[PDB]
RNA sequence: AAAAUGUUCU
RNA sequence: AAGCUUGAGUCUCGUAGAGGGGGGUAGAAUUCCAGGUGUAGCGGUGAAAUGCGUAGAGAUCUGGAGGAAUACCGGUGGCGAAGGCGGCCCCCUGGACGAAGACUGACGCUCAGGUGCGAAAGCGUGGGGAGCAAACAGGAUUAGAUACCCUGGUAGUCCACGCCGUAAACGAUGUCGACUUGGAGGUUGUGCCCUUGAGGCGUGGCUUCCGGAGCUAACGCGUUAAGUCGACCGCCUGGGGA
């Protein structure tokens, strides 16, 4: 549940802890861990490409199975685990062949529940079938955009995708933003909503928490001098120009998609 | 073990599959030791209005004495299956063996 | 609930009188029976019949002198929510002795006059006029 | 109120029949009722009034 | 004159459309009890049956489709 | 509310002879069992207020029964509570 | 569709 | 201290019900989107204008999306402690009523403090958002019009979990019990009867209307009382201030 902390200190006052006692209180499954070093938001050129990234806490990358290739082999869920690399929780699952894999934990899924991938697999949360097989109406998550590639849509705490239609070889997905999107019906999609939906109710309560997550302080343009950011300078608090990025592009409303390769797939834009 | 008056109408093109489906249902019912007190295939009847987008549908009345779980399963199956268009599980006092 | 039986009985009697009922029946009780007897003695009803073994029904036969009720009024003075006990000196008289006060005394249920004569009083069960 | 003119039948008569059918249905009345929202309370009151009237 | 009562039925059948569609008008509306002279309980049952039929598409909701 | 068979079983357990169904203890058991049955439902359905009202009433009745038992004969009451696992 | 008001005490 | 069965409960079998909670779905309709047909109006009102419309509106057909509410049935009909509860289906679930019988044996009633529920609005977080619609805007009307009318239109209305705790939350009528003339119904049981036919004779539950005695300031109430009494609690003591 969500847990509003008592205000024994300022900083602890506004904290709301999304507690989840079914998560594994211990070291995660070591084979599926790999090293994931932090960037600081810095590319091969060493330059801060993306600002407000750094410090953080050391994290170990969980090799989460987004592809779901183990067709026909059912898998029992061993334990829900904390994944620091995503807002979702990750269920460690034991396939009957012997293999262990992490999956995004769905909403209703928990230790002891069985899951299954492939065409034959039954329609119940955690099961992964091509969207030709999944019925229209369904809330699905971890949806693949290209078949066999890996689930790219709806992986965040409490997200999902409504399958809204199947006009031939393409199913239409009502994405979590509202963007209606044609995806091939051969693309896999894990039944249910990804399950950590109370995640959004967590409030950090202090700057430190943000820092822990890896989020360095964001200085406002307007706070700076003209040389650094368009919203720069002014004796006192001036701001007599239209909101723009640090690189001069308008920020309140100006659409920045210019793909054209994938406009075919976008049925209706989000609004 | 309560009784259930089920009536479901199947897509008219899938009429050839219907008997098989019925059989399967019966098996399921019996799987958890339940009875099937009547089973009337009315066949393709003219609908009063077009459900989904067709004017005829293949009706199947079927009365059961079964547990809850089995009924739930049946319902789920119905929901899944595009062949069946409408189902209507009803609770019924008595076995209601007589013909309609 | 039936939280005063005597009172209820009295009410029934009164209602009978009002509505010209030849008889008035109710669940019998020893106290109730005594009261009935007292009433009979004093002159306000004809006869009482306690009919039954397991569930005895007290059935009072009401009087109607000249097309009107004999029982002019019949009020409980003592009642469960407030009991009224009078000493011999305190003892009441209903309509200056033209009407009776049924009083329960250590030597039986009786009209107030009787009690006075005896040299005692007690729970003034009901004024009957 | 679906109508169709049968073989050898006047127009006026047909129209009349249609009107009758409509009346039976209570279409116009229904429409009127649904022109504006009546508060449930108001509706109840109206019903009560009607009932009272009926008690002649 | 209530027919159901006369018949001696425990419950009206939604499947028996021939009986039901006497008690629904041409447009598809459920006919009043006061008009048909049905008993109140029976009327409710009848209504329910009609509804069921409509759902299953034996009777129509309205005379449009 | 309560299944017939269950009720019968309860009666058998608590009532002295099979037709002894009004016995205070038996009644209490019936109530208690019913309460237990409902507890799960209530947990599932927190906002079902009307149903809860009934449950509350039942509980009250049970309490009353217990009280009645206690004054008449304490030992029996003590036994009964032990049997049921009633707190007090 | 639109139609406000009438000084006090007798 | 011992009992008894009338009060109060329990069990058996049924009964009707928009009782409550959860979940499914159905059709009609409004809205929006896309596409077709088509052309100068549509829309609105008292009349207008704002508004929408030659960029093709409105009308009209097709396909879709969504949300909300459930026509008819529907009824001084029903159920619920009151608030309230209305498509159909399922799962969980509370109560009521009757039929007989069996059992418990006063276990009752009422209840300050306390606890719970409690329309609508409102508030909190997250969803949702068609229609309606405070606020707001414009158009009217007007002497003015911070309104009524029109056009739009946000919060809200919807859902989830909390809080709020009030309403003409009214039957302006506390709860439980008894008793007292009747009629007309409604509703829902049930026993009896050649059902010789939709009927006849009862007996219960709940309930609308009239009306007798009686009560009342009168209005009225009147077997569901505001009659006659009993138990318990609540509340009132001129108006304004408040
Ligand atoms: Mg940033
Ligand atoms: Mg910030
Ligand atoms: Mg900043
Ligand atoms: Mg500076
Ligand atoms: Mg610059
Ligand atoms: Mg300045
Ligand atoms: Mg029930
Ligand atoms: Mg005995
Ligand atoms: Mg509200
Ligand atoms: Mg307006
Ligand atoms: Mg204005
Ligand atoms: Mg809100
Ligand atoms: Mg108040
Ligand atoms: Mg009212
Ligand atoms: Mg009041
Ligand atoms: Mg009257």
């Amino acid at each position: 549940a969500v847990v509003k902390c008592k205000p024994t200190s300022p900083g602890r006052r506004h904290v709301v802890k999304v507690v989840n006692p079914e998560l594994h209180k211990g070291k995660p499954f070591a084979p599926l861990l790999e090293k994931n070093s932090k960037s600081g938001g810095r590319n091969n050129n060493g330059r801060i490409t993306t600002r407000h990234i750094g410090g953080g806490h050391k994290q170990a990358y969980r090799i989460v199975d987004f592809k779901r290739n183990k067709d026909g082999i059912p898998a029992v869920v061993e334990r829900l685990e904390y994944d620091p690399n995503r807002s979702a929780n990750i269920a460690l699952v034991l396939y009957k062949d012997g293999e262990r894999r992490y999956i995004l934990a769905p909403k209703g899924l928990k230790a002891g529940d069985q899951i299954q991938s492939g065409v034959d697999a039954a329609i119940k949360p955690g099961n992964t079938l091509p969207m030709r097989n999944i019925p229209v109406g369904s809330t699905v998550h971890n949806v693949e955009m290209k078949p066999g590639k890996g689930g790219q849509l709806a992986r965040s705490a409490g997200t999902y995708v409504q399958i809204v239609a199947r006009d031939g070889a393409y199913v239409t997905l009502r994405l979590r933003s509202g963007e209606m999107r044609k995806v091939e019906a051969d693309c896999r999609a894990t039944l249910g909503e990804v399950g950590n939906a109370e995640h959004m109710l967590r409030v950090l309560g202090k700057a430190g928490a943000a820092r822990w997550r890896g989020v360095r302080p964001t200085v406002r343009g307007t706070a700076m001098n003209p040389v650094d950011h368009p919203h720069g300078g002014g004796e006192g608090r001036n701001f007599g120009k239209h909101p723009v990025t640090p690189w001069g592009v308008q920020t309140k409303g100006k659409k920045t998609r210019s793909n054209k390769r994938t406009d075919k797939f976008i049925v209706r834009r989000r609004s | 073990m309560r009784h259930y008056e089920i009536v479901f109408m199947v897509h008219p093109d899938q009429s050839e599959q219907v008997p098989g489906m019925i059989e399967r249902y019966t098996a399921a019912i019996t799987g958890a030791e339940g009875k099937i007190h009547r089973l009337e295939d009315w066949g393709r009847r003219q609908l009063a209005y077009p459900i989904n987008k067709l004017h005829k549908a293949h009706y199947v009345l079927m009365n059961v004495e079964a547990p809850q779980e089995v009924i739930d399963e049946l319902e789920t199956t119905f929901r899944f299956n595009d062949a069946v268009i409408r189902s209507m599980v009803m609770r019924t006092k008595h076995a209601v063996t007589e013909a309609s | 609930s039936m939280q005063d039986p005597i009172a209820d009985m009295l009410t029934r009697i009164r209602n009978g009188q009002a509505a010209n009922k030849a008889a008035v029946t109710m669940p019998s009780s020893k106290l109730k029976v005594a009261i009935a007897n007292v009433l009979k003695e004093e002159g306000f009803i004809e006869d009482f019949k306690v009919e039954g073994d397991t569930k005895p029904e007290l059935e009072l036969t009401l009087k109607y002198f000249q097309g009107k009720a004999v029982v002019e009024s019949i009020q409980r003075v003592s009642r469960p929510g407030l009991r009224i006990y009078k000493r011999k000196d305190e003892l009441p008289k209903v309509m200056a002795g033209l009407g009776i006060a049924v009083v329960s005394t250590s030597k039986g249920v009786m009209t107030d006059r009787a009690a006075r004569q005896a040299g005692l009083g007690g729970e003034i069960i009901c004024y009957v006029a | 109120p679906v109508i169709k003119v049968r073989e050898n039948e006047p127009f006026d008569v047909a129209l009349r029949r249609f009107k009758r059918s409509c009346e039976k249905a209570g279409v116009l009345a229904e429409v009127r009722r649904r022109e504006f929202y009546e508060k449930p309370t108001t509706e109840r009151k109206r019903a009560k009034a009607s009932a009272v009237k009926r008690h002649a | 004159f209530c027919r159901f009562t006369e018949e001696g039925v425990q419950e009206i059948d939604y499947k028996d459309i021939a009986t039901l569609k006497n008690y629904i008008t041409e447009s598809g509306k459920i006919v009043p009890s006061r008009i048909t002279g049905t008993r109140a309980k029976y009327q409710r049952q009848l209504a329910r049956a009609i509804k069921r039929a409509r759902y299953l598409s034996l009777l129509p909701y309205t005379d449009r489709h | 509310s309560l299944s017939t068979e269950a009720t019968a079983k309860i009666v058998s357990e608590f009532g002295r002879d099979a037709n002894d169904t009004g016995s205070t203890e038996v009644q209490v058991a019936l109530l208690t069992a019913q309460i237990n049955h409902l507890q799960g439902h209530f947990a599932e359905h927190k906002k079902d207020h009307h149903s809860r009202r009934g449950l509350l009433r039942m509980v009250s009745q049970r309490r009353k029964l217990l009280d009645y038992l206690k004054r008449k004969d304490v030992a029996r009451y003590t036994q009964l509570i032990e049997r049921l696992g009633l707190r007090r």
